[PDB]
């Protein structure tokens, strides 16, 4: 019965940067950890980053290391995921999962998901 | 590191039929696999956390099994909106939480 | 806060304690009956100290409190209990303002001259931080007149286990400068489910002084013979440990006593200090030679 | 929270349900001292305390009456003469990260063994020897406090392990934790089995009004008998009285 | 027989850092894995005896954990003499005391 | 604070034998096991040899079987390790291992070591 809806996905340059929300409200935001999960348009999915309940342990998929940065408000019940110096294969659709535990590395796996946002990298109108 | 493996890729059944999907695993994770139920059209959903526990709220006819290095997973009735893609999750190793390729069931 | 210093230095006086103190030990109903209790009560014909002019200095709390006051314009408003009350420990607060009964747990930070100044009441100058709230109780509002003497306030505090419990009782009197002699039965009010450690409180007073003086005591575990009435309440009691005549009391488990000899207990001298007295042999035994062996 | 802070929480005013607690599986120790875990439905209980942290999987047996070792001595003691249940799962799938979750804390170091049921906060430098530590850490100063290294990669022993003890509490007070029971009308003057709050028994009730009872809950005799006892849906108070009997 | 592995080769950290190392199995040993520090200058020296024991009069900076298959060994405090190579072997199957491959840790 | 001091070291020809000791002065050497570990000039550790507290069960590594020969005396609290039939991959450094316990193939480890002694297997001066 939770909601977790996405925006900010588009069509951008290669080189440019975007960012994306999710909002989160049925639940409570505040003790529960958070993933981005990568769907790619003909593969499987691919696990790209996390945070934890408080913004304290921050892991990144080694992939996307140096150039995305999660962030977390958890006044507003939402986090954000900053994507800058896209390339050409990034170009995926993107998930907003939800973590069982606290803590980012853990056996709990991702337990609530949302539709995914469609993001496109490449030259066009 | 860890490498994950699924055997099958596509399957064929009819509504009352019984499918068995086995998924395996470089190394040992001490029995700490996760399936999900990937709808083409919606955002995929967990049913199994731990190797053999069933998550609340779905039905009681998905049953896994397995522990050490080789996971499976059953399903006993196939009723028609059981078409989706299942993956298996690993929570165990450094690499974190890798994901096993696509695992297409389609009825006929 | 604000720091009074017209305050003239006395050394604390005393008075008798006579028959008070005395309340119900439990919750259950008896009548026409003569029960034995072991409860700390406060000792009859015991030593009270006698305060005053604004007195409200720091005074410790051993095992229980009898707090007992005679005014007549509700001058005293509450109490303040803890151990530092610094926000370093937790620390009580029972507040009996104009609006109802307020009682915090909360650990303040309080000043060195906690008081309250009024007529209407406008100065509120006991705390000025409030952290970590644990507990908070109000009761029902009500007002309260702000304006010899005529009754008798008698409050019973005690710690046990945990439990803050509370003894209260309101009689009128006739008497200005003296406790009266005679027995009255506390009822209980309130038990407070919360766990603070307390070891010391202090009062509240409420620039005009006006005519306020109060006496402490203490209690301590005694055992006690209770009578009830036909009607279930007490109306008379024997310390059984103030005098020979008492402890024969408590034997016969009677308040009349005929004439006669009486056995009531035993003489015992106590030891004074332990002796102990060891060989002197000084080696230490080998049994790291059977442990820490390869091949058993 | 850790061990040293064993977190507690009051229970009162209840319908109390333990049968969930006890048919389900998910807890791999449940321990009752004083009580039959079967029984828990039909008791009433004056109040509740429900203390939570997490251990060790090697220190789960030092949670027990009269047990001795590092932590029973110096962070969680038990009374000899502790009525209620323990209740003690694994946790390795909430409280296991594979770099080391280092939020948990226990105390190694204690000037003496403290005493049942009591809580110590404060983490002053622990002095083994002679020379004041003056608050700065280094020779003959050990902090008191040590971090469980829980990794998903630990043996079965060493697994964290979520530990929750149930305390019950009885005595002249009114009950306010019952189980499920359902409340029939009451029938006066016949030799019934009444029971009021748990205190079952036989006997003839009778309408009192000689008694007062302005606070007190139950009334009794010389002996350890029930005499009045007031009815906690309507409150008036109730005589007690034998049923007759005799020889042939 | 059994395969001994190692996942990390070179390290970098600083004096006030926290450092884990994990040694893996090829079978299962039954927690009998050791760990050795080798200074290059010196003769290498024994820190951690069983799965997780420390041995006497060594730091208790060093500590181990693991049991089954996979084992890791953590470092608190990084002193800055702590610079070597370490090595964990196993002492439980049929190829008598087979060591794993260097793993050299340097601070920077 | 054992001490274990080895000697015979230095450079032979292919095919020619030496011999090594090891002096033990530090611990009672009567019954404790020893062994021998070789350590690659490029390459990590390797057990090569072992020794009960007495002369009974006595083990080899796999590519040296055939080729050594260990000895001990108690007497003199010295150990020796007979090389035979050297070839051109024997060039590597050799430790002087105690172990804990009293048996050869025990859980025991390597309790303490020694400096190595450097052999060498080569046609030179
Ligand atoms: C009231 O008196 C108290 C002392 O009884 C004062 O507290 C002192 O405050 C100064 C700083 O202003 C500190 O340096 C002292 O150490 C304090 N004394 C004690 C005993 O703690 C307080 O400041 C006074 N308040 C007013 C308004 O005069
Ligand atoms: C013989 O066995 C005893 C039993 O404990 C050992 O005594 C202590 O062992 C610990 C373990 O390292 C040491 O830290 C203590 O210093 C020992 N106590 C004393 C008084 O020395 C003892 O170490 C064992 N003997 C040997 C040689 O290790
Ligand atoms: C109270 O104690 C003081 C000093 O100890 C003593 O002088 C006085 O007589 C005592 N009063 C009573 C009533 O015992
Ligand atoms: C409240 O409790 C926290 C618990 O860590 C403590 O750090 C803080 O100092 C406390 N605040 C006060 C005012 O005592
Ligand atoms: C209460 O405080 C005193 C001093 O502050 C201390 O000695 C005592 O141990 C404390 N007791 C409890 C139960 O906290
Ligand atoms: C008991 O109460 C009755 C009224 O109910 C009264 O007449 C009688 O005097 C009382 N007796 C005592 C000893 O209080
Ligand atoms: C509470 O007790 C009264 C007794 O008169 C009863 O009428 C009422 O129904 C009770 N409350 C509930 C919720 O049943």
């Amino acid at each position: 019965e939770v909601q977790l809806v996405e925006s900010g996905g588009g069509l951008v340059q290669p080189g440019r940067s975007l960012r994306l929300s999710c909002a989160a409200s049925g639940f409570t935001f505040d003790d529960y950890a958070m993933h981005w999960v990568r769907q790619a348009p003909g593969k499987g999915l691919e696990w790209v980053s996390g945070i934890s309940w408080n913004s304290d342990s921050i892991d990144y998929a080694d992939s996307v290391k140096g150039r995305f940065t999660i962030s977390r408000d958890n006044a507003k019940n939402s986090l954000y995921l900053q994507m800058n110096s896209l390339r050409a294969e990034d170009t995926a659709l993107y998930y907003c999962a939800k973590d069982r535990g606290y803590e980012i590395l853990t056996p709990a796996s991702f337990d609530y998901w949302g539709q995914g946002t469609l993001v496109t990298v490449s030259s066009a109108s | 590191d860890i490498q994950m493996t699924q055997s099958p890729s596509s399957l064929s059944a009819s509504v009352g039929d019984r499918v068995t999907i086995t998924c395996r695993a470089s190394q040992s994770i001490s029995s700490y696999l996760n399936w999900f139920q990937h709808k083409p059209g919606k955002a995929p959903k967990l049913l199994i956390y731990g190797a053999s526990s069933l998550q609340s709220g779905v039905p009681s006819r998905f049953s896994g099994s397995g522990s050490g290095t080789d996971f499976t997973l059953t399903i006993s009735s196939l009723q028609p909106e059981d078409f989706a893609t299942y993956y298996c999750q690993q929570s165990y190793s450094t690499p974190p939480y890798t994901f096993g390729q696509g695992t297409k069931l389609e009825i006929k | 806060c604000v720091n009074l210093t017209t305050r003239t230095q006395l050394p604390p006086a005393y008075t008798n304690s006579f028959t008070r103190g005395v309340y119900y030990p439990d919750k259950v109903f008896r009548s026409s009956v003569l029960h034995s209790t072991q409860d700390l009560f406060l000792p009859f014909f015991s030593n009270v100290t006698w305060f005053h002019r604004f007195d409200n200095p720091v005074l410790p709390f051993n095992d229980g409190v009898y707090f007992a006051s005679t005014e007549k314009s509700n001058i005293i408003r509450g109490w303040i209990f803890g151990t530092t009350l610094d926000s370093k420990t937790q620390s009580l607060l029972i507040v009996n303002n104009a609006t109802n009964v307020v009682i915090k747990v909360c650990e303040f930070q309080f000043c060195n001259d906690p008081f309250l100044g009024v007529w209407m009441e406008s100065e509120f100058r006991v705390y000025s931080s409030a952290n970590n709230c644990t507990f908070e109780y109000v009761s029902q509002p009500f007002l309260m007149d702000l304006e010899n003497f005529k009754n008798l306030r008698e409050f019973v505090f005690k710690n046990i286990d945990g439990y803050f419990k509370i003894y209260s009782k309101h009689t009128p009197i006739n008497l200005v400068r003296d406790l009266p002699q005679g027995f009255s039965a506390l009822e209980p009010l309130v038990d407070l489910p919360i766990g603070i450690n307390i070891t010391r409180f202090q009062t509240l007073l409420a620039w005009t002084a006006g005519a306020a003086a109060y006496y402490v005591g203490y209690l301590q575990p005694r055992t006690f013979l209770l009578k009830y009435n036909e009607n279930g309440t007490i109306t008379d009691a024997v310390d059984c440990a103030l005098d020979p005549l008492s402890e024969t009391k408590c034997t016969l488990k009677s308040f009349t006593v005929e004439k006669g000899i009486y056995q009531t207990s035993n003489f015992r001298v106590q030891p004074t200090e332990s002796i102990v007295r060891f060989p002197n042999i000084t080696n230490l035994c080998p049994f790291g030679e059977v442990f820490n062996a390869t091949r058993f | 929270a850790s061990v040293y802070a064993w977190n507690r929480k009051r229970i009162s005013n209840c319908v109390a349900d333990y049968s969930v607690l006890y048919n389900s599986a998910s807890f791999s120790t449940f321990k009752c001292y004083g009580v039959s875990p079967t029984k828990l439905n039909d008791l009433c209980f004056t109040n509740v305390y429900a203390d939570s942290f997490v251990i060790r999987g090697d220190e789960v047996r030092q949670i027990a009456p009269g047990q001795t070792g590092k932590i029973a001595d110096y962070n969680y003691k038990l009374p000899d003469d502790f009525t209620g249940c323990v209740i003690a799962w694994n946790s390795n799938n909430l409280d296991s990260k594979v770099g080391g979750n280092y939020n948990y804390l226990y105390r190694l170091f204690r000037k003496s063994n403290l005493k049942p049921f009591e809580r110590d906060i404060s983490t002053e430098i622990y002095q083994a020897g002679s020379t004041p530590c003056n608050g700065v850490e280094g020779f003959n100063c050990y902090f008191p406090l040590q971090s469980y290294g829980f990794q998903p990669t630990n043996g079965v022993g060493y697994q964290p392990y979520r530990v929750v003890v149930l305390s019950f509490e009885l005595l002249h007070a009114p009950a306010t934790v019952c189980g499920p029971k359902k409340s029939t009308n009451l029938v006066k003057n016949k030799c019934v089995n009444f029971n009021f709050n748990g205190l079952t028994g036989t006997g003839v009730l009778t309408e009192s009004n000689k008694k007062f009872l302005p606070f007190q809950q139950f009334g009794r005799d010389i002996a350890d008998t029930t005499d009045a006892v007031r009815d906690p849906q309507t409150l008036e108070i109730l005589d007690i009285t034998p049923c007759s009997f005799g020889g042939v």
